[PDB]
C-alpha cells in the first residue's frame, strides 16, 4: 500500500495569509498511462468530503479559483492563495495510481484570530428532569477564542471531580470561534442538598477566573 | 448530481447490514461506483469498487469475504452488504462516484457496531432567565446511538444556533446539547422551539423553550 | 506517450 504523508498536519493560518499542504508518496505514482492520479478533497466541519482537485493540479468546477495544485512523482502540494475563513476544515490528499487507493491523514485548517472572551451562561436543571431523578446543570462557554479554556464546578463553593463532562464545537466558518458546553451530572438527592452551583471559566480574553452561579431555587 | 445513502444504524457484532445509495442527476448505467468508510476520530479508507454492469467488483483486504455489492441499474440503486461485522467497521459508509476521480461524494450514513441497545432520548429545556443577549437551549439526554439533529423554529433560525458534539457519558449513553443565543427583548415576543430528531428510535420531539 | 485509462481495478497478479 502506498503512505500519503500530509505536512503539516495542524495549519493554524492568519486570515488572508497563503497556506501550503504537502503530500508525500511512498511510491512513484505516475500510472502506465502517464497519468498522475492524486486528487484533493476538503472536508468541512460536519459535510462529507468533497473534490477540490483531480490529477495534481486539475480543479473541479464547483471549487473557488484560490485552490491549486502541484508537484510531480513523490512530491504534491495543493496551494490556498488566500486563506479565507470558510476554508476550515480538513484536506486529504488521495492516490489512485497504485491498489488500492489510499488517503493521508489529513490537514487541519484553522483560522487564527483576535482572542475573543467566553460569553459564560448556566441552566439549572429542568423541573421535569428533576422529576426523573437526575439533575443536570449546564455551563455555556460561547464564541471564544483561542480554543483553550478550563472549567470547573463548584458546589457550596466545594470543587467537583469526575461528575462533570465537556464538549467544544469545531471552529465557527464565520466569526473563526469556537463555544463549549460543560454539564455537571448529580442525583436529585444530592442537588437538593447543596445551594450555590457554579462554574469558574478561565481563558486567556479574561483577566481574572469569571464565575457563574445560581441559588436552587 | 446527488448521492443518497440509507441504512446504517445500530448492529451487533457479528450481525449483517445492508446499506443503498440512489443516485440522481446522471446517466447511472455509464459510472463505476465506489463506497469510502471514515472511522471514528480517522481517516478515509476505500471499501468497494463496482463495474457498470455489477460484473465487477473489488474490496479493500480488510473486508474481503465479509463485504458484497450489489447493483441495480433499473432503479439507480447501488448496495453493500455488511456480513461479520466488526468493531473497526464502525465509520461513516460514503457512496462515491466513478473511482479513482471520486468526484461526486453522498451525505454518508453512519454504521455503529456496538452490543449496547437503541435508546430513546429525554429532551430538557434549558431555560433563560436574568446583558443585552440571551442564551436558551434544549437538553438532548440518555439517548444511543448516534445521530441527533436539532433545529430551531423549524430551520427559520440559524445564527447564534450551536449544537455540540455528543458525548458518551459513563452508563454508555449518549447526551448532547443545542443553545442558541438570542436578544433578550425578545423573550416574551419571539417564540423558541427545539426540534429534536433521533431517528434510530423514531424519537421526535418538538419542545417550546420558556424562560422561568 | 499513452492515451486515458484510469485504473479501476486490481492489477494482475495479487
Amino acid at each position: 500500500d502506498v503512505v500519503l504523508t500530509q505536512s503539516p498536519l495542524s495549519l493554524p493560518v492568519i486570515l488572508g495569509q497563503p497556506a501550503s499542504i504537502s503530500c508525500r508518496s511512498s511510491q512513484s505514482l505516475v500510472y502506465s498511462d502517464g497519468r498522475t492520479y492524486l486528487n484533493w478533497f476538503q472536508q468541512r466541519p460536519g459535510q462529507s468530503p468533497r473534490r477540490l482537485i483531480y490529477k495534481i493540479s486539475k480543479r473541479d468546477s464547483g471549487v473557488p479559483e484560490r485552490f491549486s495544485g502541484s508537484g510531480s512523482g513523490t512530491d504534491f502540494t495543493l496551494e490556498i492563495s488566500r486563506v479565507e475563513a470558510e476554508d476550515v476544515g480538513i484536506y486529504y490528499c488521495m492516490q489512485g495510481s497504485h491498489w488500492p487507493v489510499t488517503f493521508g491523514q489529513g490537514t487541519k485548517v484553522e483560522i487564527k484570530r483576535t482572542v475573543a472572551a467566553p460569553s459564560v451562561f448556566i441552566f439549572p436543571p429542568s423541573d421535569e428532569q428533576l422529576k426523573s431523578g437526575t439533575a443536570s446543570v449546564v455551563c455555556l462557554l460561547n464564541n471564544f477564542y483561542p480554543r483553550e479554556a478550563k472549567v470547573q464546578w463548584k458546589v457550596d463553593n466545594a470543587l467537583q471531580s469526575g461528575n462533570s463532562q465537556e464538549s467544544v464545537t469545531e471552529q465557527d466558518s464565520k466569526d473563526s470561534t469556537y463555544s463549549l458546553s460543560s454539564t455537571l451530572t448529580l442525583s436529585k438527592a444530592d442537588y437538593e442538598k447543596h445551594k450555590v452551583y457554579a462554574c469558574e471559566v478561565t481563558h486567556q480574553g479574561l483577566s481574572s477566573p469569571v464565575t457563574k452561579s445560581f441559588n436552587r431555587g | 448530481v446527488q448521492l443518497v445513502e440509507s441504512g446504517g444504524g445500530l448492529v451487533k457484532p457479528g450481525g449483517s447490514l445492508r446499506l443503498s445509495c440512489v443516485s440522481s442527476g446522471f446517466t447511472f448505467s455509464n459510472y463505476w461506483m465506489s463506497w469510502v468508510r471514515q472511522a471514528p476520530g480517522g481517516g478515509l479508507e476505500w471499501v468497494a469498487n463496482i463495474n457498470q454492469d455489477g460484473s465487477e467488483k473489488y474490496y479493500v483486504d480488510s473486508v474481503k469475504g465479509r463485504f458484497t455489492s450489489s447493483r441495480d441499474n433499473t432503479k439507480n440503486s447501488l448496495f453493500l452488504q455488511l456480513n461479520s461485522l466488526r468493531a473497526e467497521d464502525t465509520g461513516i459508509y460514503y457512496c462515491t462516484r466513478d473511482p479513482p476521480y471520486f468526484d461526486n461524494w453522498g451525505q454518508g450514513t453512519l454504521v455503529t457496531v456496538s452490543s449496547a441497545s437503541t435508546k430513546g432520548p429525554s429532551v430538557f429545556p434549558l431555560a433563560p432567565s436574568s446583558g443585552g443577549t440571551a442564551a436558551l437551549g434544549c437538553l438532548v439526554k440518555d439517548y444511543f446511538p448516534e445521530p441527533v439533529t436539532v433545529s430551531w423554529n423549524s430551520g427559520a433560525l440559524t445564527s447564534g444556533v450551536h449544537t455540540f458534539p455528543a458525548v458518551l457519558q459513563s452508563s454508555g449513553l449518549y447526551s448532547l446539547s443545542s443553545v442558541v443565543t438570542v436578544p433578550s427583548s425578545s423573550l416574551g415576543t419571539q417564540t423558541y422551539i427545539c426540534n429534536v430528531n433521533h431517528k434510530p428510535s423514531n424519537t421526535k420531539v418538538d419542545k417550546k423553550v420558556e424562560p422561568k | 506517450s499513452s492515451s486515458g485509462s484510469p485504473p479501476r481495478r486490481p492489477p494482475p497478479g495479487r
